């Protein structure tokens, strides 16, 4: 996996344009938000359990059939698996927020995720909904902490959804 | 793997019969050729690094493969290609000693095309490299031994394609 | 994770409890010969995917087995010698 | 990079990034602009660096394939010198030897042994380039740049 | 396209006088 | 081939986190010479203690006949 | 510590520390005086923080072993909280959370299950302690110390509060 | 020795020497006179081989640590040449490359990189030594000696 | 293993008390010395192979230990000695960076003396070579940093004695 | 691993004779005790966690070993001690069901003294906790079953020191 | 025995014995009286079993080492028959073939091949001994005993 | 392990000198006995099972070793003893072929006494069996080859003492 700086530096040699003006501008823009990325990751790590618990409770509110008999969140075994996987998603999204690059998600979260979920019958719609709920809760916590320009926080979660959701149109 | 003797034995065994005179003649031909096969193996073993260096020089250097964005870009990929060529040369020597291409199919060619496609390794470029290696070996060990080794080099090239 | 290229993971205890149980064999030099032979058969079933030792005439196995039964080597060294064997 | 190393260390233990690792990452993100300025200085002066260093290297190491009358060898050597100067600049941008190591340190000995180019000559050339670069950098910037030259030299020594 | 021998064409007057010699040799 | 008779105690440093089954950590075994450096490094890096090392098989200072 | 972690990572890969790791070590060394000042501040405010947090905790959760009328249990609970504050100070000095993990986090749930202390009570106590630490320290000192208390809480926060499958009423006790 | 190799091959299968091993053993034993004669030739002409090979190798590789004007370095290189001739004699006597491997081949690259001796220069010196040594014996003996000289050269590469 | 901070923290933690002012002064001293420690680590890392080359040249070469009958005779034993010296230097750099000799006890001297005794490795020559390595490092990094590194080199030598 | 029946069988086998009336009396005694042994095994299997918790509360808590500077200090070592006690209880139940102490010798006491000495685990405290576990089991299951489990716990304690 | 088998089954899964294992253990310890009395009738009738079985075995297999006019060979064969009867009594007592396997089955083929005693002859003698011993007990008692006899014959083939 | 040629080579290489005329004469002597060595090895291979049968019948049968309570009692221990005798014969053949006892010291006698004492194997009975096997081999292969094999049989017996 790579972070933003590593990918940009390697692309500098790959593309043959070296350290031109556009690369310098993108590097400066990225470095301007680095402290905010670290702060966002700190907030996510300090409130991980609360975020996951809130998101899973809201998911079971919006999908009451999940916890009913025959549902996928039926029994504490599957409930614990739900919580565990949502923690996985939150952890790797925090990693991607720090790195500024989505390669960590590609290599350690999304590679083979669809195969696993098809094998185990894990529904993807509720998975995307839970990721979006976690994203909303993280945004609420960041607004509470006083952060202002936190658009990049949307990038991992949304991206993950786009990678796991099926094609409808 | 099976060599020429084992290939003839297996051909006779599926019919449940001893080696017929034609198979015995093929066996005697292999036994007679074993001396030049050992000589070729000695020469290739002694000049393997030079062979691979000349192969890369006449096949891959100063093309786009070694440029950034090529598949031999960075020293790690260059060394990986050199290692693959070393494997090809060594197992061509094995097959030349054994008198048949079974070892090449078992240890190299089974799924090598799929692996190369997955990794983005250009098949045409490595086929060109194998043919250049065949020319280099022919230049080193002579015409007859070069042709004998080129049989297995051509087998490798066909298996890649 | 065993290295920096491998991720670390967590498994709730409920998933482990509900899952099928691996019968784990521990070799002890003080165990009886039958139990040691059962552990050795387990080693063969794992390394060779099946106890192929009798089928292929793995006679040298005997020596290895002695070196395991007498306690000279461990299961780790037994497996290492099996991996380097001709079988 | 150090960001990637910290993320991998946290991932191995199945834990979020600890406050100390976050502090380290924040410090390097703060230093990123200074590293970018240093790398820009390296890039803008790479041609003079390569020119002076190559002249010094052919003075001190004359029995080398680039200094043998072959135009192609000399051109390839100069291209490699420029390549390594640019790689050191990019790895200065990143702030750790990881990009330079991944592009031109892992397998460099094997690549140049296959090319039949002596690695001691490469060490001499990198030494000359390092001296020329240090001539045009402040001590504080040299503290950032020199260890990558040293990493390359160590990776090139047989 | 199994033949690539046409693309393996490999890759003069010296550009330096007195090559591979040190300065001020005794 | 040269063999070392090695006694060691190598406790597990992560048995609480992984909840692996308890295993005996004090062993004596024959390690081939070619694997002893790596085995010793592994034991050292696991926090274990190498108690006794003997050259069980082979002779010190041999120049040939190691195979 | 961070130096120990860097050395272990380098030794696992059989290599010297990279220039970036050395620079991170140099930054950590430069931050040492501030780290020591923070550790001293935390040490000097230990007793008062513990006392106020105990008061708040007993106001919040009365049905606890530390509020069962046993003086030994009360002393043990206050001692445990002081120990966790001490471990946080160790983390401040060491530059990472390793002292906390190796002394009071690995096996903490097993220890409290064996001793008999409910972990939700421990979590509420630690939330009260975090509130007291935030109240006493300056905003910068709190911003530097609170993350370690949050790290402690994250270990013992699941499963548990919050609960959302309800009407929000808390007076159902009868 | 090849005898050790075949005995260990038989032992790896926990089995008495098979007819292939016995045939190899008899073939090796019946060439004892030739191997001893080759070893005597190498021992008697060691200094001549070293001198002629050093001359040719310094002609081919003038820029080498041996002839950099250092007397001790020249002496050390010539002693190394003599030692490798002796190891090739050992390998000829034993019928296998095992003495050469265990004395002069395993770790040769590490040792010479520590000494800062270019490996290509040692390869060229070994080639010159092989050319000098093969000219002091018949073709049949040359076939055996060149194998171990090539083994040294390949280990250096 | 342990470093200076970890050692002080553990010594305070076994008593169940915060770091006393003596320990805080020691921690401040370590933090102050950290700049020199990092500079020395960088310098040693930049010259590791040359350091080992010089150590072997000035301690073991042209003695009876490299002559036939010596323990550094044959190329494999020479390579093993060089490998050991490389590990000694790397772990001494680790210990100097950590400001603690515990890593030397855990990962250098843990069974090393018994291995050397069983193998016939001359302990006196090994101690001499470690002292030569200390001298080479001192000549590279100066007298003060050289003394600091020599503390851990001498710890290694004392453990091997 | 061995049980009472196999122990008697081996005792008669080394003599080359059938089981004498004394051995048959011992076998009958074991057969009669089997029902009580099964009841004890069921009770201990049902109350293993409670037994270990009560043992820790009775013997190890509020002592020097659980205070800072003791071996049960820090949560990791506390959990390790609890896990050790759980294993002791389970293998004591195994031995009680078998009627022999051989499983304790080969599974628990093999290398346990050496591991404890190397790690610095206090053997006296371990023996004290084993005796406390015996008392707790006796208070749970009864007097005769408590006596049998106690003899196996006493064998464990004697093996420790 | 059955007890150690159940305990090892539970130990391999790192768990206390399951209720079904406990029930099997209780059912086994209940039948101790029957096992003891079967072992007793096996010990008291061992001589007549040996005599009748050897007579029948010599009737159907005359060309055997025991029936070759050697007194010591006959005595040792009858001793072996008695020893295997004793081992089967041990197996009856233990409830499983473990005593027989440990004492006289593991390595039986190697031992008897070293003694140059044909294995088919010993299988025939074991069959004769089984048919003699089964006639001296109730059919319900025989269920165990015959099985153990089969264990001797299968291991010897 | 070492054979005669490798032993001479090692002894000469420790001095750093070519093989002196005495060593060359010893090498020629070893070379001229290779045919007898091969014939003896083939004969012993062909009669190994009978040799072990005769050895057991001559030195171990109808003693207290095979009686109950003896170490050769039960089928597993009898098979283990026969296996050990087979190992002794095979490795003595290996040593006879190699002309050196190094194979015995490295693969037979390495800690054999310690294992025998730990398991209670009677060393005196084993030495008597080795002598019986030497006598059987002498009676099978002749006087000269019998004495040649008896050299290594006596080496095994001395190693067991
Ligand atoms: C060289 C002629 C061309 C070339 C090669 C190249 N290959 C890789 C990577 C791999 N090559 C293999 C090959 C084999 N697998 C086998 O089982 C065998 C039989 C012995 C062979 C030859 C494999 C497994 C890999 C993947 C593992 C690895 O990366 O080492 C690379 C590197 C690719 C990368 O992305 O790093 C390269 C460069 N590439 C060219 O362009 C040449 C034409
Ligand atoms: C100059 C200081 C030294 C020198 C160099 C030299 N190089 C070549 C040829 C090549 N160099 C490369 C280098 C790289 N490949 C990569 O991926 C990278 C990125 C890290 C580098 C730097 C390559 C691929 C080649 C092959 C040709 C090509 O570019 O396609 C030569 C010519 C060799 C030949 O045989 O033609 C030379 C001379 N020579 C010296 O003497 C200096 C020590
Ligand atoms: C000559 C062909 C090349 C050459 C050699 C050279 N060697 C040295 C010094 C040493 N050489 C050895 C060699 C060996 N040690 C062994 O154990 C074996 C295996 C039998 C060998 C071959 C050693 C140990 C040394 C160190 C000195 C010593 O003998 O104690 C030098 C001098 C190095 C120096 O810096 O003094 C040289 C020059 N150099 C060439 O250029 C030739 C290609
Ligand atoms: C060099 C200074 C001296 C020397 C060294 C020498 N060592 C060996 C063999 C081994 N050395 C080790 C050492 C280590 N193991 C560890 O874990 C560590 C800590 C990092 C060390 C230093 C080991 C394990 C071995 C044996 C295994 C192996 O080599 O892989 C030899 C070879 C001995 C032989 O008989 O072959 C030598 C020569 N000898 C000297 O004379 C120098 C003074
Ligand atoms: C608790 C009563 C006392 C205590 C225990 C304690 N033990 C360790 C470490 C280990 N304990 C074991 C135990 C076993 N090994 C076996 O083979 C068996 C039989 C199946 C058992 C029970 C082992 C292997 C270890 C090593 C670590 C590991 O998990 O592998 C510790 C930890 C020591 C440390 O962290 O340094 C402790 C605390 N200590 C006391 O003070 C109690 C009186
Ligand atoms: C009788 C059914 C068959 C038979 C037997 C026979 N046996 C011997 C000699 C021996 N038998 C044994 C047997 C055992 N040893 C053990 O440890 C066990 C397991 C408990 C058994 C069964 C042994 C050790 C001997 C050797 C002598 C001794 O006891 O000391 C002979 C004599 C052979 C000879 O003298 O060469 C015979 C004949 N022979 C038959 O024909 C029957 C099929
Ligand atoms: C027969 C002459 C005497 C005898 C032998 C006996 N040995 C064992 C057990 C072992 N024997 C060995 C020996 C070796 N194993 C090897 O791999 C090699 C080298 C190829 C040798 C020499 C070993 C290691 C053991 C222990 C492991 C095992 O059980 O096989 C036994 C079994 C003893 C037991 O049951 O514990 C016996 C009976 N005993 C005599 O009484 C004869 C005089
Ligand atoms: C083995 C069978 C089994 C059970 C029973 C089980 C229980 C269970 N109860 C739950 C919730 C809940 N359960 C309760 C209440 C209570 N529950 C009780 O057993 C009490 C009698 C009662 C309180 C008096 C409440 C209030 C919730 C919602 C918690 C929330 O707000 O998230 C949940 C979480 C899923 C959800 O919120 O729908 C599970 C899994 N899991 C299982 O696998
Ligand atoms: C540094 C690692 C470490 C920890 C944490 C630790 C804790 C610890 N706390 C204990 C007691 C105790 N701990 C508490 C604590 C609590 N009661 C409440 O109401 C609170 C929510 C909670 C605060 C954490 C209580 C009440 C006891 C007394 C229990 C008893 O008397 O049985 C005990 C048992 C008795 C003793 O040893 O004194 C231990 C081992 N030991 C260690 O080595």
């Amino acid at each position: 996996m790579q972070d933003k700086l590593t990918s940009v530096a390697k692309n500098c040699d790959l593309t043959g344009s070296s350290l031109n003006r556009e690369v310098v501008e993108t590097l400066k823009e990225f470095l301007a938000d680095g402290e905010k990325r670290v702060q966002v990751a700190g907030v996510i790590g300090s409130n991980a359990a609360e975020i996951v618990k809130t998101a899973v409770s809201l998911l079971f509110q919006e999908y009451p059939e999940l916890v009913s008999p025959g549902g996928n969140a039926y029994t504490t075994r599957r409930y614990n698996m739900y919580v565990r996987d949502m923690n996985y998603f939150l952890r790797y999204c925090s990693y991607a927020i720090v790195a500024g690059d989505a390669s960590v998600l590609d290599e350690r979260l999304l590679a083979g995720l669809r195969d696993t979920f098809n094998s185990l019958g894990i529904p993807l719609g509720p998975t995307a909904r839970s990721i979006q709920l976690m994203k909303n809760i993280v945004k609420e916590k960041l607004v509470t902490a006083g952060m202002t320009n936190i658009t990049f926080v949307d990038e991992p979660f949304d991206y993950v959804v786009r990678e796991i959701s099926e094609t409808e149109i | 793997m099976q060599d020429a003797i084992t290939a003839l034995i297996n051909s006779s065994d599926v019919q449940g019969r001893y080696l017929d005179p034609s198979s015995l003649d093929k066996l005697q031909n292999y036994f007679q050729s074993g001396d030049m096969r050992a000589k070729t193996a000695i020469a290739v073993s002694a000049n393997a690094k030079n062979i691979v260096t000349k192969t890369v020089a006449k096949s891959l250097l100063y093309t786009d493969i070694t440029a950034p964005g090529g598949n031999m870009y960075t020293c790690r990929r260059y060394a990986a290609c050199v290692r693959d060529l070393d494997y090809f040369l060594r197992y061509a020597t094995y097959a030349m000693l054994a008198g048949d291409t079974s070892i090449l199919d078992e240890r190299i060619l089974n799924g090598l095309r799929e692996t190369y496609n997955s990794l983005g390794v250009p098949i045409g470029a490595t086929i060109r490299s194998v043919q250049a290696m065949k020319e280099v070996v022919t230049s080193l060990v002579g015409a007859d031994a070069g042709r004998e080794m080129g049989v297995y080099f051509d087998h490798i090239a066909a298996g890649l394609s | 994770g065993v290295s920096n290229d491998q991720q670390g993971l967590q498994l709730p205890q409920s998933y482990s409890m509900s899952a099928e149980v691996r019968p784990k064999f521990v070799f002890k030099q003080a165990a009886t010969l039958t139990q040691k032979q059962e552990a050795i058969a387990a080693i063969y079933r794992h390394v060779f995917e099946r106890d192929v030792t009798d089928t292929y005439g793995f006679t040298q196995k005997a020596e290895l087995e002695s070196q395991l039964i007498g306690g000279n080597i461990s299961v780790k060294e037994f497996v290492r010698r099996l991996g380097k064997s001709r079988l | 990079s150090i960001i990637t190393k910290a993320i991998a260390s946290a991932d191995r233990e199945a834990r979020y990034l600890s406050p100390g690792e976050l502090r380290t990452i924040r410090d390097f993100y703060n230093g990123g602009e200074n590293r970018l300025r240093i790398a820009t200085t390296l890039i803008e002066n790479r041609k003079e660096i390569v020119e002076r260093g190559s002249l010094k290297f052919w003075e001190c190491c004359p029995d080398t394939p680039s200094n043998s009358g072959n135009r192609t060898y000399r051109a390839s050597c100069l291209r490699d010198q420029d390549w390594y100067i640019r790689l050191i600049a990019y790895t200065v941008i990143v702030g750790d030897v990881e990009p330079l190591k991944d592009i031109g340190i892992v397998g460099v000995k094997e690549m140049y042994e296959s090319l039949e180019i002596p690695l001691r000559n490469w060490v001499e050339c990198i030494r000359c380039l390092k001296e020329v670069t240090l001539d045009l950098l402040s001590r504080e910037d040299a503290a950032e740049v020199t260890p990558y030259f040293d990493c390359l030299i160590q990776g090139m020594i047989p | 396209s199994p033949r690539h021998e046409n693309q393996l064409r490999r890759e003069t007057v010296p550009d330096k006088y007195n090559p591979r010699k040190a300065n001020w040799a005794a | 081939m040269r063999m070392f008779k090695v006694t060691a105690c190598v406790p597990s440093q992560t048995r609480i986190r992984t909840q692996r089954e308890l295993q005996n950590t004090y062993f004596t075994k024959l390690v081939p010479y070619d694997n002893w450096f790596r085995e010793q490094q592994r034991i050292m890096k696991m926090g274990g203690k190498i108690v006794k090392v003997q050259l069980a098989t082979g002779k010190p200072g041999m120049n040939t006949g190691l195979l | 510590s961070i130096v120990k972690q860097m050395i272990l990572n380098a030794d696992e890969e059989v290599r010297y520390l990279t220039p970036g790791e050395i620079h991170a070590l140099q930054n950590f060394y430069r931050s040492g005086t501030e780290r020591i000042r923070l550790a001293k501040v935390l040490a000097q405010n230990e007793k008062k923080i513990v006392e106020r947090a105990t008061q708040k905790f007993w106001k919040i959760c009365p049905r606890t072993p530390s509020n069962s009328g046993n003086a030994r249990k009360t002393e043990a609970a206050m001692r445990d909280i002081g120990w966790y504050i001490r471990l946080v100070s160790y983390c401040l000095l060491a530059g990472n959370e390793k002292p906390l993990e190796e002394i009071g986090l690995i096996g903490m749930k097993e220890l409290y299950n064996s001793v008999g202390i409910p972990l939700e009570n421990v979590r509420q106590y630690m939330l009260c302690v975090k509130a007291e630490v935030s109240a006493m320290l300056t905003p910068e000192d709190a911003a530097e110390v609170i993350p370690y208390f949050d790290l402690i809480l994250q270990v013992i926060s699941s499963p548990g509060a919050p609960y959302f499958q309800n009407n929000g009423r808390t007076d159902w006790q009868r | 020795s090849i005898v050790t190799e075949l005995i260990l091959n038989a032992d790896s299968e926990s089995r008495y020497p098979a007819p292939k091993e016995i045939q190899v053993y008899q073939n090796f034993v019946k060439t004892g006179e030739q191997r001893i004669r080759i070893a005597k030739i190498l021992a008697e002409n060691e200094q001549r081989i070293v001198q002629n090979g050093s001359a040719r190798f310094w002609e081919r590789v003038p820029n080498t640590p041996s002839n950099s004007g250092n007397e001790r370095k020249t002496a050390s290189c010539q002693r190394d040449q003599g030692w490798y001739i002796r190891l090739i004699a050992y390998s000829v006597l034993a019928g296998s490359e095992k003495p050469l491997e265990e004395i002069g081949t395993i770790g040769i690259k590490e040792m010479y990189n520590n000494l800062e001796i270019p490996l290509r220069n040692i390869v060229e010196c070994m080639r010159c030594l092989k050319e000098e040594a093969l000219s002091l014996m018949s073709e049949e003996d040359a076939l055996e000696v060149s194998a171990y000289f090539d083994y040294v050269m390949r280990s250096l590469s």
